[PDB]
């Protein structure tokens, strides 16, 4: 329902478009990319996944500039500026950071001022400025007003955040720190190639990195219970796109069987984390979730303990496909949010909402 | 008896609900408020107040939609919108506004337009509502009438006597003020107040200005306009404040003549509007007192036996109330529209 | 040069004291001063002041007998008795009793009689003193008066622009009223005081009272006498207060034609004395401030063109001390004792 | 130098360039505020405070949003949203929090990519993320233009910290707790007024509450290696502006008198904390300090110690006056802290610089 926009094709968001076009009820629609890459390309890039098979859905490949998909006849721009590309007369509210380019918060502003009027980053939180917000984590710390500039964090942080709250939930944590089975990807160089990067400029395939990863700041940013307490670097190894877990955490508690923990997992599965908190039993490896969305992915059994405190925590996961399906949860929950809706349920007793606009009210300055 | 919703309900409201109590045999049935604060809150608005104290009622809520007072259920709408308040659901007799934003009949009327039937302010009502206050307008008050205000605690404390000011000697000119209390209208902490005085934060420093007072003098009563007009000052206190007036009358006299002149006021009409005496006494020895002034008859002093002090420790809150109150029961009283 | 020392080491003593430092040009040689409170504790008193702050002005003292502070060195003792207070061991220039509790020439007597020469009184002695103030009785004032007074501030201060005004407008009657603080001369408690009102706590209540004024400015103003009465309101703050007087003039005026007419007089005379404006300014804005009182020229009403309501925040006790100083040197120069 | 302004207009935008202006150090200036008032009021407001007395300063009107300071002019800005405040047209390296509804650099960053290089954070931001700056503490230890939205924690907090944290370090103390003397002030309202909050919903400066102190948490903020030891409440006091804890400790040092400590005050007062931590030795009340900017005022007569270690341990502060000296603490810092110079990369090497500009490199695209 809402006009979207993207600057080049995010990987993930190419298939979080068929993702969106799964979605049915999706107060969004994107109307434009920044096809610098050609659309029958992109519509084949669009229409074809490489991984869980090409769209099951028509896709029009009409002229350099819209193609249509399914009835869908979506622009095309192609540059790196966004200013110029104008996403207010294609009237998008929210546009899908295509680049990663503009990790800088600072960056999306050319692209308020190309025509959104709040910002899918669809970057990790290079930057600090801006939070992102997690379905069944963080989400809902979100009101309207709140941060238009949104970020995309790490899947690896966007699939940590959700279990990672249980632990110091329901059973409490003293610290820990964990590492991603971080799939293959393009962002390593295939081969020897000239790279900033001391290692994904090596060549690509065939290892695994130890890489730097402040999903675990990313946590404690998103949860500041957590603030300066976890840690973990990544792990890119060899597949499309699937990953685990490394997970150790000193837990403060007793030590019960993970399988309760699993089982209050799966009660919070069962609470908020609907799509998000899987905590299956079936032991099974990286094609048997493939193209499927649910969130986290554990076989309840495989996550585990050593002695109580020291939990050898780990679960399988997407870091495209799922990784899509968080974005436009928290992407409709801004036109979720979205102005124009009634929005009125109790101010006569929580009035908090209600004066969150204005501190200075009847009183409201909390905290000064 | 009578359905009433109190919007901007505070202190004044607040004090009128404990009046509400307090006033046994209220023929308002207060069942509805407008306040957007919260219920717990709410309550102890009522419940817990800093001038007479926490409300001597206990206040029960099940669980947060709905608080009961006294053996009553009472309701809170929340909500800026001046008619989505929900004034209807019950229909509405009386609303009381304590927001006073709308000095237009506008609000009032859109308070009125879902159900809402009667209205009174403590802003005074500009222009399109009658200048309706208790011992001078209550009485030409047609019950009719339904959206009305009431002006200024000053102004509706002077009104009935200073009406019989004039009455028993006439005044060839009054310049009246108050010591007004303190409240958040002003700026409690220096902030963004048109008047620069009441702007700052000012704990201890006073606030020249003026009042319905100097300006509904001539609306309650018509000779009683300009060399009839003074002005206010809203002073470093909390409570009842005090009319700095002193009337240029007509008749010749001395104090305790038109303070006898003033007996019978108390003796006769200002019995529960007003009072006087010579005690000397001070603004919490007029705490919850409905009476709205005791005159400082000794020292409303006479001089040239033309230009008279006066002076009183009016209850700028309680009385306030009280009077609208009062008010509220004249209008709970006559009931047509 | 003057060798002096004041009775009643109070802010003002503290006061004339800072102006000693703050007024230039002082031959107020007052190496002594009195009051009957711990001399220690009124250096520190001294050192430390809460409304003009702690008096920065760091004292270095060696023994009990001798205290110096900003080279001027200073003695002080503390006593009941002026002759229990030896004034001839400096040959006393010049002694103010700030404790009030000596409002009779005896005292002065009594501190004349221990080798003190001069004598003025800031409070208005009571009976036997013609008091001296600046616009009013200093012209007319003589040196030559080993003991005079000044009246309260109120007066103090209330003094020449209505005199002016009864110089350049007349006044058929005045009824003058200020925000009178609270001071020692009301109990901080409800403590036994003769006045009741100035024996209540009244932290926040205000005194219905009358201070000297109505009555010094028959002294002052041989003119403005029982026409020209108001009383005093002894307010509940400890600061910089404002008057609060409506006139009834003899000649028709209106409020700005005493304005710049008010202005003017500050314009070359009550400059440092008095002042007048209009920017909103509150008791803050007043600090350590010495032009008596600037008057506010929006309320000043004028109302018949005799009825003149009028207002001015005035420092009760700093720019009361200023005018204390003022003609305090002034008897120091002509020194013809 | 460094290009200056503020966030609206509070008594603490009402109290810096008393500072400010009064300052002889300032390398940065302010050219503009928020004052959605007029200068007709922020005049009369700046010119003329209710503590510190009227502004000792020619600020003067010039035109109605550009005034001046004594000759120096100073613009003005009039609005409660960040995007349309052009801090770029404004160029501002440095905006003061005045909001306080920006809790969360976020929305401190709705001004960042608006043309502020850095956000002066003032008050505690719920949003955790904003290292905790605090001057004898961090204020160093914070990285300049590293997210540039600078912290500044409670003046009670942030003047009992240096404090509080030179016991420990003079000490060692097994933990902590406390309570201050919140000064009333507008956020509890003078009357019973409708309030999120119970306690400041009263009428303001006749009842006295005991409150909550993150505060008390952002010692371990700034106190990392003295985390968890930290508690008191936030009594909110009848006062204009001063506050005063005693801190109950528990000292984890033998229990030597206070004295000592104090002789230590005595020697790190008069060392680093100069500026903020007085011991005065006549034993003297709020009046004593006022426009007086000692960042803190300890009494060391008035503390005393209960088990010898148990010490009971008070300071006289202000609550923004010497806060408004916080404001240049890091200002002068910060603007020092400022390059101004170049950098000394390897746009081969460091290729991020060349990827500074071509962030469209594959040579480039780290963790994304
Ligand atoms: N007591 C007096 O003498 C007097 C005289 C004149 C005016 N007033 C005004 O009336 C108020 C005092 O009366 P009170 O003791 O009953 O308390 P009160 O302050 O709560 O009554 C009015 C208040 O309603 C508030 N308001 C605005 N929108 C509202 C909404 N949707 N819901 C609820 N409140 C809303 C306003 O802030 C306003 O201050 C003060 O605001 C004062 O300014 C009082
Ligand atoms: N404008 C007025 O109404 C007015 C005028 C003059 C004096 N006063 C009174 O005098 C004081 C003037 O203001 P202030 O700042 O000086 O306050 P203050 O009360 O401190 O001044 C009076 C001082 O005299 C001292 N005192 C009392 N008895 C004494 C005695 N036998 N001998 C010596 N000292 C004695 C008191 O301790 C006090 O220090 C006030 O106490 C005030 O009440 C008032
Ligand atoms: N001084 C401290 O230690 C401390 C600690 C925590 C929080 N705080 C709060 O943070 C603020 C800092 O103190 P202060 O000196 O600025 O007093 P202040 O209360 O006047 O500062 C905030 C005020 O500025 C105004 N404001 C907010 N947003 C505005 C905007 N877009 N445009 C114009 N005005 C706006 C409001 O009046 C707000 O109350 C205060 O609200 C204070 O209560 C202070
Ligand atoms: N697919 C993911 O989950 C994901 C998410 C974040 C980051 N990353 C990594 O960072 C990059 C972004 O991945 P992606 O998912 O967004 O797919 P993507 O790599 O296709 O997104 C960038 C695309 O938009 C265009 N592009 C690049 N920079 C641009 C710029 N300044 N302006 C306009 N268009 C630009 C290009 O056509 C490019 O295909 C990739 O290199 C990837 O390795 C991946």
């Amino acid at each position: 329902k809402l006009k979207v926009a993207i600057n080049g094709f995010g990987r993930i968001g190419r298939n979080f478009l068929r993702c969106w076009h799964g979605r049915k009820d999706s107060p969004l629609d994107v109307v434009v990319v920044n096809d610098s890459g050609g659309v029958k390309s992109a519509t084949h890039l669009l229409k074809y996944d490489s991984i869980l098979g090409t769209f099951k859905a028509d896709v029009k490949i009409i002229d350099n500039e819209t193609f249509s998909i399914d009835g869908k006849p979506i622009k095309v721009v192609s540059n790196r500026d966004p200013l110029k590309l104008p996403w207010a007369e294609l009237g998008i509210d929210i546009v899908i950071e295509g680049t990663g380019v503009f990790v800088d918060g600072p960056g999306a502003g050319k692209h308020i001022q190309a025509g959104a009027k709040k910002v899918i980053i669809t970057a990790p939180a290079k930057g600090s400025d801006i939070p992102t917000y997690v379905v069944g984590v963080n989400e809902k710390d979100y009101g309207h007003d709140v941060a238009n500039i949104i970020s995309n964090a790490s899947c690896t942080t966007n699939c940590l955040a959700p279990f990672v709250k249980v632990l110091d939930e329901e059973l409490g944590i003293v610290k820990g720190t964990m590492t991603t089975t971080h799939s293959y990807t393009g962002d390593q160089r295939l081969l020897d190639a000239s790279h900033r990067d001391l290692r994904r400029a090596r060549a690509a395939a065939l290892n695994i990195v130890p890489t730097s990863t402040g999903a675990a700041k990313a946590v404690s940013l998103v949860l500041p219970q957590l603030k300066g307490k976890l840690n973990g670097i990544a792990l890119r190894v060899p597949t499309p796109n699937v990953s685990v877990v490394d997970l150790v955490v000193n837990i403060e508690k007793v030590g019960v069987t993970a399988e309760d923990v699993n089982n209050a997992f799966r009660k919070a599965a069962a609470g908020p984390l609907k799509g998000v908190l899987d905590v299956c039993d079936i032991p099974l490896v990286s094609v048997d979730f493939r193209c499927s969305d649910f969130s986290s992915t554990i076989d309840s059994s495989l996550t585990m303990v050593m002695g109580g405190d020291m939990v050898k925590v780990v679960a399988w996961y997407d870091n495209e496909w799922g990784y899509s399906q968080r974005v436009v949860d928290l992407a409709d929950l801004v036109a979720n949010k979205w102005p124009g809706l009634e929005g009125s349920v109790a101010s006569g007793d929580p009035l908090e909402d209600f004066c969150k606009d204005n501190p200075a009210d009847e009183e409201c300055k909390l905290y000064e | 008896k009578l359905k009433v919703a109190i919007n901007g309900f505070g202190r004044i409201g607040r004090n009128f609900l404990r009046c509400w109590h307090g006033r046994k045999d209220s023929p308002l049935d207060v069942v509805v408020i407008n306040d957007t604060g919260g219920v717990k809150q709410a309550s102890h608005l009522l419940k817990y107040d800093s001038i007479l104290g926490t409300f001597d009622a206990d206040v029960k809520t099940a669980g947060d939609s709905a608080i009961s007072v006294d053996g009553k259920v009472i309701k809170v709408v929340s909500d800026r919108n001046p008619v989505n308040l929900p004034w209807g659901d019950m229909g509405i007799d009386l609303v009381i506004e304590g927001t006073g934003v709308f000095v237009d009949r506008d609000g009032a009327g859109k308070h009125l337009q879902a159900g809402a039937k009667k209205v009174l302010i403590t802003a005074p009502g500009k222009g399109d509502i009658p200048t309706y206050v208790v011992g001078v307008n209550e009485e030409g008050y047609t019950h009719a009438d339904t959206i009305i205000s009431n002006a200024s605690c000053t102004t509706n404390c002077l009104a009935p006597f200073v009406k019989v000011l004039d009455q028993k000697f006439g005044i060839i000119k009054g310049t009246m003020t108050t010591t007004h209390s303190y409240t958040g209208d002003q700026r409690l902490l220096d902030a963004s107040h048109r008047d620069l005085r009441r702007a700052r934060a000012a704990c201890l420093n006073i606030v020249p200005t003026s009042t319905g007072a100097a300006k509904a003098v001539a609306l309650v009563l018509p000779n009683l306009k300009g060399k009839l007009n003074g002005i206010a000052l809203r002073v470093p206190t909390p409570n009842v404040s005090v009319v700095d007036l002193v009337v240029q009358v007509s008749k010749k006299t001395f104090a305790e003549e038109v303070n006898a002149a003033f007996r019978e006021s108390a003796d006769n009409e200002l019995k529960g509007i007003l009072s006087v005496c010579d005690e000397p006494l001070v603004s919490i020895d007029f705490r919850c007192t409905d009476v709205s002034s005791t005159i400082d008859s000794s020292l409303t002093m006479v001089m040239g036996d033309d230009m008279v002090k006066v002076i009183a420790w009016y209850d700028n809150e309680w009385g306030y109330s009280q009077r609208v109150v009062d008010l509220a029961d004249i209008v709970a009283n006559k009931w047509q529209a």
